[PDB]
C-alpha cells in the first residue's frame, strides 16, 4: 500500500 | 550530471544442456542515466522475442535491468548480448560463455 | 524468515522535445516485486506482478493507481522546479528518483522506515532514522528541506511508515507465505577448470535461491583467502531466484586444501565444499 495521494512538491 | 557505465552479465536461468528449452539472460546495472539499450544476439543476429523486467535500482541509485528470451541451446550456435549506453562509444558485446 | 521490508522505488525522467516525462514505479517485498506502474504502458493503471497479490479487491487497484499517478504529477513538477533550483537548461533530459519503505524486525514489529530523493542520480533530500528531520545535500535541497518542514511532511511520513506501511506488509506477507516466508537455500556445486599445466581454477556456485542476500568465501586450510579469487555480482535467474559464483586459482595437485564457505537464510549452518571428486 502506498503513501498518498498527498505528495508534497519539492 | 554523473554517468556510469553498465556492468553485464549474461548466463543462462539453468545449467545448460543442448537440446533443452531454457533461457538467456543479459543482466545491466550499475548505470546512469536510464536509457539503454540491449539486444540479445543469435549468431550476431537480433533476437525479437525479448522482454524485459521493470526498471529498479541500487541502493546507490544506479539502475538495473534483465532482459531474457526462452532458447534452446545448441552446439554451435552462439549467443550474446549487445548493450549501448550514453558512456559507451560503440555498443559493447558480451559473448555467453555457458561455465560463466 | 527473520526481518522483512516493503519498498517503492520510482524514476521519471524528462522529455524534453516533446511531452511529459516517462514515470516508472515498481513495489517490493523483501526480494520479490509484487506491483508496477508504467507511464508508458497501455493500463495507465497500477498492475499486479506476483500472484498474491491479484486476490487485492477493485477498491485497492483503484487506490494504488490514485496514488501513483498524484505521485506522477508531483515527479513533474519536481523535474521543473529543480531544474530552476539549478539553473540548468530546458534542452536536457534529467532525472528525479524516489524510494521508500518500511522494515519489520523478527519480532514482527516495526524496525526502520525510510524516504529517500535523488536528483540525476545523487543524494537529494533523505528523511533521517528518526524519521523527524531531514538530510539536504546543497542550496537546492536546503530550499526544499524548508519547504518540507514548514509543510509538516515528516510528520506525514512518520505516520505512515511506523503504521499503514507495518501493516499492510504483514498483510502480504501472510497472504505470499507461500513464497515469501519459504527460504530458498542456495544449490551448490564446484567445477573445475584446467587454466595451464600447473594451475586450475576452481568455481563455486549458488543457484536458485532467495532471498538474494548470500556469502560465498574461499578458504585455504581453513584461513579465508581473498588473493587469485574473483566474485561475481549477484543476479537474478529470472525466475524469482538468484545465482552467483565466486572463484579461486590454485597450484594443481593442491585443489583439496581449498574450501567454499557458503551463508544464506536458508541454510542453518554454514555449507562448505571442497574439490575431492
Ligand atoms: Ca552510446
Amino acid at each position: 500500500r502506498q503513501f498518498g495521494p498527498d505528495w508534497i512538491v519539492a | 550530471m554523473i554517468q556510469r557505465t553498465p556492468k553485464i552479465q549474461v548466463y543462462s536461468r539453468h545449467p545448460a544442456e543442448n537440446g533443452k528449452s531454457n533461457f538467456l539472460n543479459c543482466y545491466v546495472s550499475g548505470f546512469h542515466p536510464s536509457d539503454i539499450e540491449v539486444d540479445l544476439l543469435k549468431n550476431g543476429e537480433r533476437i525479437e522475442k525479448v522482454e524485459h523486467s521493470d526498471l529498479s535500482f541500487s541502493k546507490d541509485w544506479s539502475f538495473y535491468l534483465l532482459y531474457y528470451t526462452e532458447f534452446t541451446p545448441t552446439e554451435k550456435d552462439e549467443y550474446a548480448c549487445r548493450v549501448n549506453h550514453v558512456t559507451l562509444s560503440q555498443p559493447k558485446i558480451v559473448k555467453w560463455d555457458r561455465d560463466m | 524468515m527473520g526481518s522483512h521490508s516493503m519498498r517503492y522505488f520510482f524514476t521519471s525522467v524528462s522529455r524534453p522535445g516533446r511531452g511529459e516525462p516517462r514515470f516508472i514505479a515498481v513495489g517490493y517485498v523483501d526480494d520479490t516485486q509484487f506491483v508496477r506502474f508504467d507511464s508508458d504502458a497501455a493500463s495507465q493503471r497500477m498492475e499486479p506482478r506476483a500472484p498474491w497479490i491479484e486476490q487485492e479487491g477493485p477498491e485497492y487497484w483503484d487506490g494504488e493507481t490514485r496514488k501513483v499517478k498524484a505521485h506522477s504529477q508531483t515527479h513533474r513538477v519536481d523535474l521543473g522546479t529543480l531544474r530552476g533550483y539549478y539553473n540548468q537548461s530546458e534542452a536536457g533530459s534529467h532525472t528525479v528518483q524516489r524510494m521508500y519503505g518500511c522494515d519489520v524486525g523478527s519480532d514482527w514489529r516495526f524496525l526502520r522506515g525510510y524516504h529517500q530523493y535523488a536528483y540525476d542520480g545523487k543524494d537529494y533530500i533523505a528523511l533521517k532514522e528518526d524519521l523527524r528531520s531531514w538530510t539536504a545535500a546543497d542550496m537546492a535541497a536546503q530550499t526544499t528541506k524548508h519547504k518540507w518542514e514548514a509543510a509538516h511532511v515528516a510528520e506525514q511520513l512518520r505516520a505512515y511508515l511506523e503504521g499503514t506501511c507495518v501493516e499492510w506488509l504483514r498483510r502480504y506477507l501472510e497472504n505470499g507465505k507461500e513464497t515469501l516466508q519459504r527460504t530458498d537455500a542456495p544449490k551448490t556445486h564446484m567445477t573445475h577448470h584446467a587454466v595451464s599445466d600447473h594451475e586450475a581454477t576452481l568455481r563455486c556456485w549458488a543457484l536458485s535461491f532467495y532471498p538474494a542476500e548470500i556469502t560465498l568465501t574461499w578458504q585455504r586450510d581453513g584461513e579465508d583467502q581473498t588473493q587469485d579469487t574473483e566474485l561475481v555480482e549477484t543476479r537474478p535467474a529470472g525466475d524469482g531466484t538468484f545465482q552467483k559464483w565466486a572463484a579461486v586459482v590454485v597450484p594443481s595437485g593442491q585443489e583439496q586444501r581449498y574450501t567454499c564457505h557458503v551463508q544464506h537464510e536458508g541454510l542453518p549452518k554454514p555449507l562448505t565444499l571442497r574439490w575431492e571428486p
